[PDB]
């Protein structure tokens, strides 16, 4: 049980005033949804949410129309299923965790909605776990299923290196290395946490120029004021 | 009068008759074959129940007391010597062992690296106490009642 | 005559807040006191908005919480302006006691009992607060800290489960946790208003120690202006968290949802209760170790009895002036003490703390009082 | 000198409760005040310990308060004492208005006008707090009475889709509906506080309407122990309803959850709102019926401008007795009326009693002041 | 859209100090468990609430022990059919209420459990309802299913007359007549929408005797300190 701690790689949201690139969550949405989506549940994103951020509004019900969901009951009693549509969240792959523990060998594959906030590192522990899959050193192996990853805790994970070259086509046309595909989805699953992101910066700013403005005036009202007591001169004068 | 309406209010605050309800759990020993572990859900946790052979009693019974990693005799770790009822949460960093597996043949957890003897005993691993030994009386020769 | 002495409601405020006799020369140590009040005031606000959209229901809660800062309208500012607010709150809490300390406030003994009551108010408000969004360190923080009662010989036991309303941290216990710490702050407030009650039967003391009747200045405008000076550095300080980092000061493991299989790696309280959490791990007996945690807070009672000083500031007291930012420097190292895991050098470091703790408040600086006093002929 | 007039705390106390210098005569309508009083702090404890039970999601909501009547421990006795407790809260308020109506205490402005808002402030409590069990009367009721703000021209629509948080009063309505139900109670207590405060200015007037600064007695033993002995009555009414009748001042329909399909046959508010509830539909306009339900209530605070009597109180004045005692019989016609379906020959009866309502109040009892006046030759 | 509402029956529980008639209730029980539970609902009410009432611990377990009910998920992640225990609250007879309409032509069975607090008139208004259905008048028809009951309002109800003679062998042998069956289910609805009414009672026959005491004995002080006042003589004397 010794410890990798993953090194700090220039995102191009690591800055104060950096905003988050969209393009990049386009991509790492596909990501998601290509790969991920088959063992991880989102549970707190819906197809709405891509609207206005990586998709349009059309583009966002074409990708909420491709998946099914249950819904009911109609008239008759019974449960159905249908076309989705912007107001359905991301579709859980199994319907309860007992299920998903069957499906992974025992263990449970979180739910990647706050993943970026719920590690220590963030974007940058994902990026390293995603990438940093490697052959084990000598005097080492774990049960038939839990791969070696050196920036997991306790340096064995139970998941099965997901990423590799070409895992995907863009629909940009960018090509997909595997550094490319973690890089963009780790872009994705920092929105995912983080919605607010380029919001909270861009007041962020606000809030920085206006303090700038008013500290010193404020500042300068004070000294204003007690500049009679600042100038003050005392005397004592006995009889 | 007074003593009366704190006491209700104070009443309040204690747990209702539905969490009551969850409390306990009624389970047949009949129902559980010798050597065979069985789950149960308590409190919304696994609770093992586990029948346990001549074998298994004699075997856990001349054990090092020292060597133990939480120093505990197995006859003082349960009520009667062929019943050992446990909590099915490991105690390190929570999971569910896998009964009937590990190396000390009792109780395996492919989390971390943890091995539970046949008593509910840590043996070798990261563990700190053992496998928790819940509040439980024997009724009739037949039943338990776990809480 | 004017009708800011006559009127009822006016009279009140025309004593307390305006013709108030200040004194002169009062430093940034005095501003803390209005930004504690800021403080509350901004948990009441933001807090209150957040219960408009939050359930205490335990298969809901996390899910309020997250549906907060995503869907509801500027939910996210107002859900971490609250939390970094009482971050900021015990910023400002802790840098009041430290004031009060250092420049002897303390002789006020009503004003700074109360205060004790305050502190400890605010601590069980945040304590329940921090519970409210149920996630991992919320329900494994809840758990530990409560069930250390069950360390009280006869009764503990029975206590942790009233408490709970159950046998385990559930859905009766996240419920009345809410409903406390609804109403908490409420209490606070009146108590606060008692706290400047009893200050103004006596006025401020000063960074001298030295009586400071010979040259008082009216609050207005000298203090409304340097208050506003101040709300405006504590709301930066705030807003800088919130807006550049808001999970700066809190814990990654309380984005996943509470699990009561599951134990997260290193459960520990938020910051602010750091070092009396390192108090309570250096003592290996249970119950010794909650008597500890207890006696850690309630120690700042005893203050005043132990007061040895013939003058009343440290200002003109360099022995103490030491010792001071020794206790200070100690409880920094409690703080991140508290912060490690149980093991070697952490556990040695954090008895040695603990001891210097102890040591300073009721050995060490007493004794520094009365060598100053000896070196004064005194 | 004794440390009950000394002591900061015991100071405010010893003026405000013991030494008190009240009026030797005053009868048992001045008990009405510290009724109220018992009223509030009772609907607060049995309150906060409901809220350690309930939860505000809509889904879990009609469940949680009966699972409080039916597993919670005394959950039952609590619940209504609780919703009994609403209701001789209100008893208790018009009664206490009665009173000062009758006797001119509303010539104390600052006094009477804080009252008026502290009735108002326990009408929205009230009025969110029906809400909270989330059944029938209780959504009809609140979709009902908040779109009637609807008839405001130009924002009307807006205001009442910005209280809901939607297009209905639905989830996020009952949340907030919670949180504000929570912190208002202890806002009245404050403004409740200020009430006293202005009281105190003058001291109490009497059944006479003549100045008792002649005959003053002290509060304690006199008042002490007849308001003990009001209390001890006030117990008695209400746990006569707990335990004998819970339900019989409240509705059935509130026994079956909310349905926004299936509208029940008579849709009505708790019976203290009955009366300005059939003023709103005596005027057939909307715009115009809020409007007389809004000045139904506002009205009070017309009453001291109203004033034409040479003498303060209705005790020496025949006339105004009868006129108000009519206005008494009036406002339970507009009680029972409110109570009824909109047909013949309620609706009539109805207008005929709302006109009398403001007739009394704007033209006749005014009328009467000044008739009687010029029977004495004044 | 006349209206007929009902006449005040003499229960056994009808006065301040009277109890519920329990074994009225034990049978009351049987005539929701024989007739009812397979169209009204009673969700409020769970097998271990008959305990210490009209019935002990172990003839509750297995009338509990008697009913399916769905639990889950197994490790496996399936939902399995589990034989009642104490835990578990009365079934519903079906899923949800889109399938009850159906089942009922339409009309919605409304859940019993607070039947009696949710209609005025409670037992009196049920009971009248269970044994007043009769011939329609002259002039008169609904649509065909909807019956002729004087006591529901619109004077036209969707309910097949339940009740009628020997509809159930009561447990202890009592003559199941029509009025006997309607008198009993009655009884036990009254519980159902109020347990508390034995405890209720209880409490208020101690609350009027301490009122009883305390109240004159409180008058009494008040008298006492008062009386110097009362007793009191003025006397004007002028120079
Ligand atoms: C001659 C005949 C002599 C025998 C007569 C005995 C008379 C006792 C006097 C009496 O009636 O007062 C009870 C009175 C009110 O209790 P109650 O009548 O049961 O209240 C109604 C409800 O049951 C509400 O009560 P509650 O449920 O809130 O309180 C109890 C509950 C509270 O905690 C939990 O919920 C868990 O604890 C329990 O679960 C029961 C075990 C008691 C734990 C005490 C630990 C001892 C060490 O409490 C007291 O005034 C204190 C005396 C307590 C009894 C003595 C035992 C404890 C010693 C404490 C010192
Ligand atoms: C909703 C809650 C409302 C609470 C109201 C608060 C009432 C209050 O505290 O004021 C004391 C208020 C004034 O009565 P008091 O102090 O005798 O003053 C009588 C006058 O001096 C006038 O004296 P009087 O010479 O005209 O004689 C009147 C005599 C009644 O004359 C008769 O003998 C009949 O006394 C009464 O008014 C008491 C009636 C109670 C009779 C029960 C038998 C004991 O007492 C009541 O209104 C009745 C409460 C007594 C309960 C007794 C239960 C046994
Ligand atoms: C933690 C960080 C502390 C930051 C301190 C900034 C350093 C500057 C400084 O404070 O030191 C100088 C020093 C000189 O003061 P005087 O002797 O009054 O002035 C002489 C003439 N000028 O100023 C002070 O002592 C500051 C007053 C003490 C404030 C206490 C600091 C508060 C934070 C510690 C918490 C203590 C909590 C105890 C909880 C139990
Ligand atoms: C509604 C029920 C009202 C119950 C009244 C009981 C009847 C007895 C009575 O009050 O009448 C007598 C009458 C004689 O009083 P004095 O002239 O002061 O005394 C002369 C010497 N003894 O006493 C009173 O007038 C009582 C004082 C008036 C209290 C007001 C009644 C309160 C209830 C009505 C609500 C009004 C709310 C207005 C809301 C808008
Ligand atoms: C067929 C299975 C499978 C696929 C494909 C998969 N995962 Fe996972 N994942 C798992 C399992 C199982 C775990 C739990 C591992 C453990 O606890 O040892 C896991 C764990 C994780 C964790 C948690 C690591 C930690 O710190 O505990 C992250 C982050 C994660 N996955 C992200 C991804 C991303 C990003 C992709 C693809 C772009 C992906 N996964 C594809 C099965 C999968
Ligand atoms: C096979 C169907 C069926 C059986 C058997 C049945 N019910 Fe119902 N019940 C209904 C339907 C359908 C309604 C709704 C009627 C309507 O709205 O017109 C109803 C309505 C009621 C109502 C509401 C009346 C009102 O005021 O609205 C009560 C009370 C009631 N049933 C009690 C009982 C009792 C008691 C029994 C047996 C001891 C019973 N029911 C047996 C189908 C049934
Ligand atoms: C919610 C918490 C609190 C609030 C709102 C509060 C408020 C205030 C305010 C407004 C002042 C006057 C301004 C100042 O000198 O800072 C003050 C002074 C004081 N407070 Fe507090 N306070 C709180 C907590 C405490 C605590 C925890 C203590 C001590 C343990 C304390 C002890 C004092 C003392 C001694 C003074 C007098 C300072 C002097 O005159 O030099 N207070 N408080
Ligand atoms: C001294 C005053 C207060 C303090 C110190 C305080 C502290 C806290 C803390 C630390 C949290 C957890 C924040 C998080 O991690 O998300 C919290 C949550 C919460 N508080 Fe408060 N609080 C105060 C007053 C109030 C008041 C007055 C209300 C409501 C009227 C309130 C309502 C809430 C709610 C609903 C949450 C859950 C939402 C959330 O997690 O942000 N608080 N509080
Ligand atoms: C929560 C609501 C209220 C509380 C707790 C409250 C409390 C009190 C108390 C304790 C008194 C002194 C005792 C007495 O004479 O009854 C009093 C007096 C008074 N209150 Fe209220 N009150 C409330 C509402 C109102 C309202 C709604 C009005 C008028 C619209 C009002 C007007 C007065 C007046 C005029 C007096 C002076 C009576 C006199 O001296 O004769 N109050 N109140
Ligand atoms: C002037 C003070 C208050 C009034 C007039 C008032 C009034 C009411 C009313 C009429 C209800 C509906 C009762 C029912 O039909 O069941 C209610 C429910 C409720 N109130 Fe209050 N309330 C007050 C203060 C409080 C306070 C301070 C709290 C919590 C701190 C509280 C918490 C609740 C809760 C949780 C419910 C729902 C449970 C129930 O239905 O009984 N109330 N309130
Ligand atoms: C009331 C106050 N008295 C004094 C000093 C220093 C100098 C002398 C004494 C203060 O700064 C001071 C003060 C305190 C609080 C101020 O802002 C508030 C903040 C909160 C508030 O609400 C409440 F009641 F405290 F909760 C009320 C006021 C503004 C000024
Ligand atoms: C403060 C009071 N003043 C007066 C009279 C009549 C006579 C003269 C003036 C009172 O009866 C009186 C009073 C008021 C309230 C009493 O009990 C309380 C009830 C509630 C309470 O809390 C609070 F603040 F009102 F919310 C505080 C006290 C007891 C006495
Ligand atoms: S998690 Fe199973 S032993 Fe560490």
């Amino acid at each position: 049980d010794l410890e990798l701690h993953p090194p700090s790689y220039p995102w191009s949201h690591r800055g104060l005033l950096s905003s988050l690139d969209h393009t990049s969550i386009r991509r790492g949405f596909q990501v998601y949804k290509q790969v991920c989506s088959s063992c991880h549940s989102m549970d707190y994103v819906a197809y709405r949410h891509l609207v206005g951020v990586c998709y349009t509004e059309d583009e966002a019900k074409a990708l909420a129309e491709e998946v099914e969901v249950q819904d009911g009951p109609n008239e008759d009693g019974e449960m159905f299923m249908r076309p989705g549509k912007l107001s359905d969240y991301f579709p859980k792959p199994y319907p309860n965790p007992e299920a998903a523990r069957a499906a992974n060998n025992g263990a449970l594959p979180p739910d990647l909605s706050y993943i970026v906030r719920a590690r220590h590192g963030g974007e940058d522990y994902v990026f390293s776990l995603l990438t940093g899959y490697c052959e084990p050193p000598t005097g080492v192996s774990l049960r038939e299923g839990l791969y070696f990853n050196p920036y997991f805790p306790g340096q064995a994970i139970g998941m099965a290196p997901p990423i590799y070259n070409e895992v995907l086509e863009f629909d940009d046309g960018t090509p997909a290395t595997m550094s490319q595909v973690a890089k963009d989805v780790c872009t994705f699953l920092r929105w995912a946490a983080e919605p607010e992101h380029d919001h909270r910066k861009r007041m962020g700013l606000k809030m920085l120029l206006m303090m700038g403005l008013l500290l010193p005036l404020v500042y300068a009202m004070k000294r204003h004021k007690w500049s009679v007591l600042k100038s003050r001169k005392l005397a004592y004068r006995p009889p | 009068a007074a003593k009366n309406v704190v006491s209700q209010f104070v009443s309040s605050m204690s747990a209702s008759a539905d969490v009551l309800a969850m409390s306990k759990i009624e389970i047949k020993l009949s129902d559980i074959p010798e050597g065979k572990n069985m789950a149960f859900k308590w409190r919304g946790k696994p609770l093992f129940v586990r029948h346990r052979t001549k074998k298994e009693i004699d075997q856990e019974a001349a054990v090092e007391v020292s060597q133990l990693r939480d120093p505990q005799h197995d006859l003082e770790r349960v009520k009667k010597p062929e019943w050992v009822i446990l909590i099915g949460v490991c105690t390190h960093l929570g999971c569910v062992p896998i009964a009937n597996a590990g190396d000390f043949g009792g109780y395996y957890c492919p989390c971390h690296g943890s091995h539970y003897d046949a008593s509910g005993r840590i043996r070798k691993g990261p563990a700190p106490l053992n496998l928790e030994v819940p509040s439980y009386e024997f009724t009739s020769d037949d039943m338990v009642i776990v809480g | 005559t004017n009708i800011r002495k006559s009127h009822p409601l006016m009279k009140i405020v025309n004593n307390a807040f305006i013709d108030l006799p200040a004194p002169s020369n009062i430093s940034s140590w005095w501003n803390f006191g209005s930004l504690l009040g800021i403080c509350l005031i901004l948990q009441i606000l933001t807090g209150l908005f957040l219960a408009m959209h939050y359930t205490s229901d335990t298969t809901t809660a996390f899910s309020s919480v997250t549906h907060i800062c995503r869907d509801v309208n500027y939910g996210w500012i107002i859900r971490y302006m609250h939390a970094n607010g009482a971050s900021m709150f015990f910023i400002c809490l802790y840098m009041h006691v430290g004031r009060g300390l250092y420049y002897g406030s303390y002789t006020f003994l009503e004003t700074w009992n109360i205060g004790v009551i305050l502190l400890l108010t605010v601590m069980a408000t945040a304590f329940m607060g921090y519970v409210l969004p149920w996630g991992q360190m919320s329900f494994w923080g809840a758990t530990v800290i409560t069930n250390l009662l069950s360390a009280i010989p006869y009764i503990g036991t029975n206590l942790v489960e009233w408490i709970w309303g159950g046998f385990s941290v559930d859905k009766a216990t996240l419920t009345r946790f809410f409903a406390f710490h609804f109403i908490l702050p409420f209490i606070i407030m009146a108590i606060a208003m008692v706290h400047l009650l009893f200050l103004h039967e006596t006025g401020s003391n000063n960074p001298t120690g030295i009586s400071s009747d010979v040259d008082k200045i009216p609050f207005h405008p000298y203090y409304t202006i340097k208050d506003i000076l101040g709300a405006l550095l504590l709301i930066l300080a705030l807003m800088l968290l919130v807006l550049f980092a808001p999970d700066l000061l809190g814990d990654p493991d309380n984005y996943t949802p509470a699990n009561p299989l599951n134990t997260p790696p290193h459960i520990k309280p938020e910051w602010y209760f750091l070092f009396a959490y390192a108090i309570l791990r250096s003592i290996p007996n249970k119950l010794g170790g909650v008597l500890a945690l207890a006696f850690s807070i309630l120690i700042l009672a005893l203050i005043p009895l132990l007061h040895t000083s013939k003058q009343r500031s440290m200002m003109f007291r360099p022995l103490s002036q030491c010792l001071f930012w020794a206790l200070v420097a100690d409880l920094l190292t409690l703080t991140w003490i508290g912060g490690q895991p149980v093991e070697h050098p952490y556990i040695t470091i954090g008895q040695l703390a603990s001891v210097l703790y102890f040591l300073l408040i009721l050995v060490l600086m007493p004794t520094a009082g009365t060598i100053e006093n000896k070196l004064l002929k005194w």
